[PDB]
């Protein structure tokens, strides 16, 4: 899994 | 480990194995630039992006650590590559992972116009009953012989040349307009070259777009230039939406000036049949920006992009980069 | 003026100018042979027919004056040409008016399978919204790279050879099975020949039918022989319905053994999506028997057929005939 | 027009 940096 | 961010996406399953050992890989799933985590703006040294967001000079000024942007794809009209260069940011593309995919998709659009396979499919899905030969000729009305038609290509780079190679064996005469090429490609590949847009449009039965969108070709196909196309011409656009004025095309289709049109790209994406300038336009095929896509091509380009980030992070910028498109401004 | 009848049609607008001065031209618009005016059975010396009715030996015995039948088209499986010969009736076809039309329609079907342009069109017409790159890959899931695939052609006559010529520039390896040809065509056109149906099916990623329907190839593609096709193969049929067992194909599509199929022809015409063996089959493109059709091709064949009637009426039968297919039995 | 012999 990648790092979730979403808004 | 320096942060590398995928700006307008979620999925990082191909890129992570290639990068995990050098970078923190992150995603923003942004549909606009205001949706970018300020961590990314502050910390990210590399970015990956698709075609679904645009970076202007003002957007690029917000990044404090960024050193490289890789476009996962060939077109980079969505990035101000001059601004990026002046700001110390290299921009790269993947120019050749989907050349054959795009060219096959294009030949498929052209064949869908001349032979009407898509419309005939749709006819059957709407319950049309084609018993008799009068009924066959009725429902297929418009289908046309290809041998002897002129195919006119606007742009004769990678995709345009791939289309030409395929089109000859159908009996198309291929002609291209590309004002940025040197003398010679026409002799090499045995096609005809014309030297103005007008000559191309006048001489073409079917016109196909294969140029990059740039500062000088916005609405290249417009109200004035469509009037220069042959009566009953076909238009194909698997290049960029901004090249074609959809208001002019809607009108031309409705009056029957253009016999039919096939668009993979549109001025505003995502395309819907229920909204925008082409709302009720006859003789329209659309696909949702898929000309580039296949299992193998998507894997090839995501590996290539991840590889490019790897070079920028471990190498020199921009000497280590395979396909930097802003060296002139860097 | 001897009566000449179009058996399964209405429209006689191309044939009349060519014949009016020699024959009474009439139409029966018959969908079966019981719908033929007994005037025709008694008096007609020449007949024209499409593919939508069948003449058996018992049907041919009913005609008292008939001397020639011209099939407006290439396939003549719908006439018992041996019975006709023994009865004093010459049978003719128009073998080459639509070779390029059919081959272009076929290449269009194949491209529709690999690139999914038709399904993607249908997706958009059903209101699918493809905003993001994850969404693009989702809706286009299955689209595949063509370069390096094997295209296997069953039948390598006019349409089959036309398909090969077109397929090479996409990067297909072309292979054909045709047990009635002499040695040599494979060397001339630089393709590979195999010598059994099994070898063809085993080696092919995409299989395309280009053989005439005859006494020995009914249900050539069947429950047994489909199991010999590659897992995830594509099947294309723009030849005749009777070559393919639709029950077997429905099953293969549903289990995913065949990845997708494109049929222009069916065991029972007219085809409907709402009835018959393929009622709910995934990954199916159908068109309503249109591969041959274009403005120019239809005009070319109707003139050719009318010309052929003219020769039979003014000339000798069968020496005057251009394309008699039953000389061996006449 | 051709001769209508249909049923
Ligand atoms: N629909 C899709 O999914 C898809 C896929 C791949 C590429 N594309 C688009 O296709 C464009 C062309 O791609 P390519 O790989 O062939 O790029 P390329 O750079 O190899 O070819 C582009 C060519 O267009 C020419 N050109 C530029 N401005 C022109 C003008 N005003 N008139 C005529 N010719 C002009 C250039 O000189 C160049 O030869 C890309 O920029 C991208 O936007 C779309
Ligand atoms: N869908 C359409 O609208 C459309 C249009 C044109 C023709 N057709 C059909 O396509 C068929 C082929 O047409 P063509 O002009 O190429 O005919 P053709 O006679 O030129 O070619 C047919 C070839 O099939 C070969 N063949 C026969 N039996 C075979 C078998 N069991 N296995 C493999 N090969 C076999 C023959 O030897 C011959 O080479 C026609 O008979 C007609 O039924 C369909």
């Amino acid at each position: 899994e990648a790092l979730d940096l979403s808004m | 480990r320096p942060l590398v961010a995928l700006l307008d996406g979620r999925d990082c399953t191909v890129e992570m194995p290639i990068l995990k050992d050098l970078a923190t890989v992150a995603f923003c799933d942004a549909q606009s630039t205001q949706e970018i985590h300020e961590k990314v703006l502050n910390e990210a040294v590399g970015a990956m992006m698709y075609h679904t967001i645009t970076l202007t000079r003002e957007d690029l000024e917000k990044f404090k650590a960024l050193r490289v942007i890789v476009r996962i794809g060939s077109g980079y009209d969505n990035v101000d590559i001059k601004a990026a260069g002046e700001l110390g940011i290299a921009v790269c593309n993947i120019p050749s992972a989907a050349v054959e995919e795009t060219a096959d998709s294009t030949i498929c659009h052209i064949l869908n116009l001349y032979r009407r396979n898509t419309w005939l499919y749709q006819a059957l899905r709407e319950g049309t009953r084609v018993q008799s030969v009068e009924q066959i000729r009725e429902v297929a009305s418009g289908a046309a012989r290809i041998r002897g038609e002129t195919l006119g290509l606007i742009g004769f780079g990678r995709t345009g040349q791939a289309v030409a190679v395929r089109a000859k064996a159908f009996g198309f005469s291929v002609i291209f307009y590309d004002p940025y090429l040197q003398d010679g490609i026409e002799r090499s590949l045995g096609v005809q070259r014309v030297y103005t847009l007008q000559d191309l449009l006048y001489q073409s039965d079917c016109v196909s777009l294969h140029c990059n969108l740039n500062e000088h070709n916005h609405h290249l196909i417009n109200d004035f230039t469509i009037k220069q196309m042959r009566q009953g011409a076909f238009l194909v656009n698997a290049a960029r939406g901004g090249l074609v004025d959809e208001k002019a095309l809607a009108q031309a289709l409705k009056e029957g000036r253009i016999r039919g049109a096939a668009l993979d790209v549109h001025e505003s994406e995502p395309f819907s049949f229920a909204q925008g300038p082409l709302k009720d336009a006859p003789n329209l095929i659309c696909t949702p920006h898929t000309a580039w896509y296949s299992e193998q091509a998507s894997l090839e380009m995501r590996e290539a992009a991840a590889t490019e980030i790897r070079r920028a992070i471990t190498g020199r910028i921009p000497e280590s980069l395979r396909n930097c498109v802003n060296k002139e401004f860097f």
